[PDB]
């Protein structure tokens, strides 16, 4: 109960003076301008609809001054009347202004004018003359040929574009580049019209030989947006070529993935996996150009946070999807891995690509122990002919889930006399760029902590305070996560998990982090097919209750 | 089956009078009854509209309706044109009522309220009437925009996009009359030829003669109609461009010999004047040298089944008029020379 | 060089899989003090042929435009009329290529043009 | 009037074939590798990159902007826009076996300093190629991305709990 007129009475004058500037978009500049502003116009009309619906016609005169001129100007512009719902709302506004029982001649004139403009929308013969004449003879109404004609109109145009593509450097008939840009502007307001989809796919695949961009960026954005909300459903080759010709559209698409992992679906990796596979990014990222730019936006996010676990998991999912699509669809002549991951020793990647589904559960220790050795070489023995640094070898290692998370659980499986190389790998995970004094201090703390935990596990089901003693910093998240892995692993868990979780969940950030952790872990288990049903049911119940605290 | 006859004919009568300017007595009661009937028909088309005696029975009823009316004199009312239009009969009626100025105010209001309740019923199982009319406005605007921003009149008419839709309409109208078998296609074509603009019709015919079948009974009927009626074929081969008629003739060998007779006759009614080095006709409507050269050049630049035929038809007309070997004496010599 | 190489497998999906598995199991056994061959042989746990066929190597029988066998049912059928090329093609790839070049001219169902690899007269009948 | 010859017309045939191959859309890049192996196969087993990387910088004239304005464009900006982005992709793929002096002249073109209406993909592949030499650290805010996306991505990462890891170094 605050404004009710003011913002709207301003927007009214803005839009009315703009419609007056526009009307019918018979030029270039009116067209580009309409296609831009149209989306807001739609919202303006929804608000206007709400306003006129709640009240009634012919009695009140609030904005009845120029509502007529506004709706007319709107209707004769066809880039407005072809956008998503504009027409349906414009009908509604005129249905409200009608009157059942006119008294003064103004109400009758209004109703007549309304019938006139509605008829112009629905049923006016502004089309070619001879084609109109031909049909009446055969006894056809507009409706029962409009569809085929459109269909047959579209296919024509698509062929011409198809032919212009093959005539690259040929003495004939060059499709005038003005018309290609024109079509690109005309497809934009009506992308959610199913009858035109054939035209889009042809425009995107038929790039042409012209070195300048012949399509205008209002077109790329509309297609891109519409692929991501699933309102157009193109085929994959079209979206890959859109990504490859308009890099700011690939940024706006990969940001729309980061909103998916930050806002809507935090730490539900099944909905992220579903989204990524359904989106085409994995299929598109088989192209080295797109994987270097998609990977660069992940790095920017990896640095802005100082190693957020939520980003890491998304990267792991993405990389797992990407792998079985690089594999799936490049039999002979595929790109060499130093071309996607160009900084590290290729050796290392070649190791980390090997899926742990393929390996027996018992031989994971050997493989990790080897990887650790080669990673230690690549970071600490930083000589020429190697990585750029520790961060880069880290950023690689992060891409491959499976390996990075099984580490603690293998230390617990070999908790008696932990191997120092695994301790090294784990300490390296939670912090690189530390220096040996830090890494050593962390490792010896961790070894002492593991000494405490093996003793506590082989003991009975004990309290949570005994755990806060050893927990009691820069090395907290490592110990926290190791202790959570201990809870899920040890059969002493499922009794005292809550006692530790409540105390550990100081803030909301640690809670969210632990939720993420547990989701990642169950995703990882269900993927690798490694499971103890105690931990599965335990983690599911804990996750259920922690999703309530938020 | 019999239950549907009195329904469908009644609906067709109500629809036909809908467009007519007698609308005074109409009310929300009439319109509601109309739209509920239309709902029933739209449901029928959906339920058991394919592959049965019911579909064909209804087609029989419809086409008999459209031929007892015919479309001459008392009213050229469309009516619902064909079985597919049952699936959108309700839209047609509504559009007609919006066009009838004589509609009363309370009727119009109830109507528009039943088409456009608002987004109160955004969730609906059956694609309702409001969505249908919005989707119609969308298509209409899309068609206008393509025409005025992308579309170009292709020269090879067969591949153009307006003509190719007209063609397929005509072809559907021949197939329906063939299956009906009530009156012969020749009658339909003759009636068409008088009513509507002829040059347009002819362009259309050319392209309809080339569309592949969609079941070649369509083309097979038109060749017979044309060979029956010479005057049109006189204006046919006179109006179209060259390459089109070349593709026509290679497609239909039945059209080759007569067309050559037509050309041969236009040659024989030219005379050469020595002062300007050009064959000319006496009368103005006799095809000039250039057009006749064009057509023969198109005919000769064709598949070999026609090349030998036209070439032999020309040589026999040369030798017929004295076997001269020098220009100024025989149009047929000047053609055979202007080919090498 | 002596360090582990990038290696992967082309061929029959049923033959390669056990090889990938065996590789996965033995990759820890790689050692950059021996030779590449002397490491690979005990890693993949198999021996090599020393030139099993020297004459009839896999003469690449792929499109030489799209580099695939089996493009949409079609086979590499259209070939080069040349002893030094002999390169097969597909109808579709080789049609879209020849319709591009400036030199090419089209009769009724025929296009004459230059073979992409050797630039000799090649004919394509649709 | 409107016949244009292909701008790679005058080059040694092998380069002509490579550039012809890359033209063919996004699967354009892959094809390039098949082309290079299919010329390792033929009589000239080595492929003389140094000449293609010279020829890619050579300039010719064009008339763009208003109607009349003479400008000199090197080859790399004059050949079709999907060939550009799949060339630079295939150089990213085979960087190690290229002479650096030529490569640098190309990147020098790619950077497109003070051009208005640049080709964002050419610039970003410039920068990612520089980064792969390492001689193009550049001491800049020279990132592959736009400033606009990086700002909205900072804007987004802020709504997430920063981690106990230490990756950025003083
Ligand atoms: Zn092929
Ligand atoms: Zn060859």
């Amino acid at each position: 109960m605050a404004q009710d007129s003011v913002d709207l009475s301003c927007d009214y004058q803005f839009w009315m003076q703009k419609l007056s500037v526009w009307d019918q978009a018979s030029t270039l500049e009116t067209q580009q301008d309409t296609c831009l502003h149209v989306a807001q116009f739609q919202e303006f009309l929804r608000k206007m609809y709400e306003a006129l619906k709640e009240m009634d016609s012919n009695t009140v005169i609030e904005r009845f001054p120029t509502i007529g001129q506004l709706l007319a100007k709107a209707c004769w512009n066809p880039f407005i009347l072809a956008y998503d719902e504009s027409q349906k709302i414009l009908i509604w506004c005129l249905c409200c202004l009608i009157n059942k029982e006119p008294q003064n001649s103004g109400q009758s004139k209004l109703n007549s004018w309304i019938q006139g403009v509605l008829s112009h929308i629905l049923s006016a013969l502004r089309f070619d003359k001879e084609v109109a004449l031909f049909t009446q003879g055969l006894g056809y109404a507009p409706i029962d040929y409009y569809p085929g004609l459109l269909k047959n109109m579209v296919l024509s145009l698509a062929s011409e574009l198809r032919e212009n593509h093959l005539n690259g450097f040929n003495t004939q008939r060059r499709m005038a580049p003005e018309r290609v840009a024109s079509l690109s502007r005309v497809c934009v307001p009506l992308i959610t019209l199913t009858d035109v989809d054939p035209l889009v796919e042809a425009l995107l695949i038929c790039h042409g030989r012209e070195p300048q961009e012949i399509l205008q960026p209002e077109f790329f954005e509309a297609v891109n947006e519409a692929i991501l909300l699933k309102k157009i459903s193109l085929p994959m080759s079209a979206v890959v070529c859109l990504w490859l010709r308009h890099l700011p559209s690939l940024e706006k698409a990969m940001l729309h993935l980061f909103e998916k992992l930050i806002s809507s679906e935090r730490n539900c990796l099944r909905r992220i996996e579903c989204f990524i596979k359904d989106s085409s990014l994995p299929q598109a990222a088989c192209h080295p150009a797109i994987f270097r730019v998609v990977d660069e936006m992940f790095r920017c996010a990896l640095l802005e946070t100082d190693g957020a676990l939520e980003i890491i998991a998304t990267i792991q999912v993405f990389t797992q999807c990407f792998v079985e699509a690089l594999e799936k669809a490049s039999k002979q002549l595929r790109f060499a891995l130093k071309t996607y991951f160009p900084y590290t020793s290729p050796s290392l990647a070649m190791v980390l690509l090997q899926d742990p589904q393929d390996i027996p559960r018992g031989h994971w220790l050997q493989t990790l122990k080897h990887i650790s050795e080669l990673l230690r070489e690549a970071v600490e023995d930083q000589t020429h002919g190697s990585c750029g640094g520790p961060f880069e070898s880290w950023f690689l290692f992060i891409h491959f889930g499976g390996w990075a998370e099984m580490v603690a659980e293998q230390l617990l499986m070999s908790a008696a006399e932990p191997p120092t190389a695994l301790l090294w790998l784990l300490a390296f995970y939670y912090g690189p760029r530390d220096g040996r004094q830090q890494r050593a201090q962390t490792m010896v703390q961790v070894k002492a902590v593991l000494g405490h935990l093996l003793a506590m596990s082989r003991s009975s089901s004990l309290s949570a305070q005994d755990l806060q003693t050893v927990a009691g910093a820069p090395a907290q998240q490592l110990i926290r996560h190791l202790l959570l892995n201990f809870l899920l692993w040890a059969p002493g868990g499922h009794t005292i998990a809550w006692d530790v979780i409540t105390l550990m969940a100081h803030t909301a950030e640690i809670t969210h982090e632990i939720i993420g952790f547990l989701d990642q872990t169950l995703y990882r288990w269900n993927r690798l097919g490694i499971e103890s049903p105690r931990s599965e049911k335990l983690a599911r119940e804990l996750l259920k209750e922690l999703r309530t605290q938020v | 089956m019999e239950s549907l006859l009195q329904h469908l004919d009644r609906f067709s009568e109500l629809l036909a009078v809908s467009s007519t300017t007698y609308v005074s007595t109409w009310d929300p009661a009439t319109v509601r009854r109309a739209l509920q009937w239309a709902r029933y028909l739209r449901h029928i088309h959906r339920r058991f509209g394919r592959h049965g005696p019911i579909r064909t029975a209804l087609e029989r009823r419809l086409h008999n309706q459209w031929r007892q009316e015919g479309g001459f004199g008392r009213g050229p009312v469309p009516g619902l044109a064909n079985f597919q239009a049952l699936g959108h009969c309700d839209v047609l009626l509504s559009l007609r009522l919006l066009e009838n100025r004589a509609l009363g105010d309370a009727a119009r209001y109830h109507l528009v309220q039943q088409l456009f309740p608002g987004p109160g019923v955004r969730d609906a199982d059956e694609e309702t009437l409001q969505e249908s009319l919005a989707r119609l406005a969308r298509r209409r605007s899309a068609v206008h925009m393509l025409r005025f921003n992308g579309y170009r009149e292709n020269p090879n008419l067969q591949e153009d996009s307006l003509m190719k839709t007209q063609a397929e309409l005509l072809l559907e109208r021949l197939q329906e009359v063939g299956k009906a078998e009530a009156e012969r296609p020749a009658r339909f074509l003759s009636s068409l030829w008088e009513r509507l603009p002829q040059n347009n019709f002819l362009k259309v015919i050319a392209v309809a003669l080339l569309q592949p079948p969609l079941s070649g009974e369509g083309s097979q009927v038109l060749v017979h109609w044309l060979l029956g009626n010479s005057e049109v074929f006189a204006a046919f081969c006179r109006a179209l461009p060259a390459g089109l008629l070349t593709l026509v003739t290679s497609r239909h060998p039945a059209l080759s010999p007569v067309y050559l007779g037509l050309l041969t006759d236009w040659g024989q009614r030219l005379h050469y004047d020595l002062q300007k080095g050009i064959w000319v006709g006496t009368e103005s409507q006799d095809v000039p040298w250039e057009e006749l050269h064009n057509r023969f050049q198109s005919l000769c630049q064709a598949p070999p089944p026609l090349k030998d035929k036209v070439l032999t038809a020309l040589e026999t007309c040369k030798a017929q008029d004295g076997d001269f070997e020098v220009p100024g004496l025989s149009i047929w010599t000047d053609l055979l020379l202007a080919l090498r | 060089p002596t360090m582990l190489p990038e290696c992967f497998f082309l061929g029959a999906d049923h033959v390669v899989k056990p090889l990938g598995i065996k590789l996965s199991r033995n990759i820890h056994l790689w050692d950059p003090e021996n030779s590449v061959l002397q490491n690979l042989k005990d890693v993949l746990e198999i021996d090599f042929p020393a030139r099993a066929i020297l004459e009839k190597s896999d003469f690449t029988m792929d499109c030489g435009i799209c580099y695939a066998y089996q493009l949409d049912g079609t086979i590499p059928d259209q070939v080069c009329d040349n002893s030094q090329c002999g390169q097969p093609f597909h109808q579709i790839c080789l049609y879209e290529w020849l319709r591009g070049l400036l030199t090419s001219r089209q009769s009724f169902n025929i296009i004459f043009g230059e073979c992409p690899y050797c630039s000799k007269p090649i004919t394509l009948k649709m | 009037e409107g016949v244009e010859p292909a701008p790679w017309a005058q080059l040694e045939a092998p380069a002509r074939l490579l550039l012809q191959a890359l033209q063919a859309g996004p699967e354009g890049a892959r094809r390039g590798l098949g082309v290079l192996r299919a010329l390792g196969s033929r009589g000239w087993e080595p492929f003389d990159w140094g000449r293609l990387l010279e020829a890619l910088c050579r300039e010719e004239p064009v008339v763009q902007g208003p109607d009349g304005r003479l400008e000199l464009k090197p080859l790399l900006l004059r050949l079709p826009r999907i060939c550009q982005r799949n060339l630079m992709s295939l150089l990213m793929a085979v960087r190690p076996s290229l002479p650096e002096s030529g490569l640098l002249s190309v990147l020098q073109i790619a950077q497109q300093d003070l051009a208005p209406d640049p080709d964002a993909w050419l610039r970003a592949l410039g920068e990612l190629l520089r980064r792969d030499l390492g001689v193009g650290t550049s001491m800049e805010g020279a990132s592959p991305l736009s400033e606009r996306c990086q700002r909205q991505l900072q804007s987004l990462c802020r709504g997430l709990g920063l981690g106990g890891r230490r990756l950025k170094s003083p």
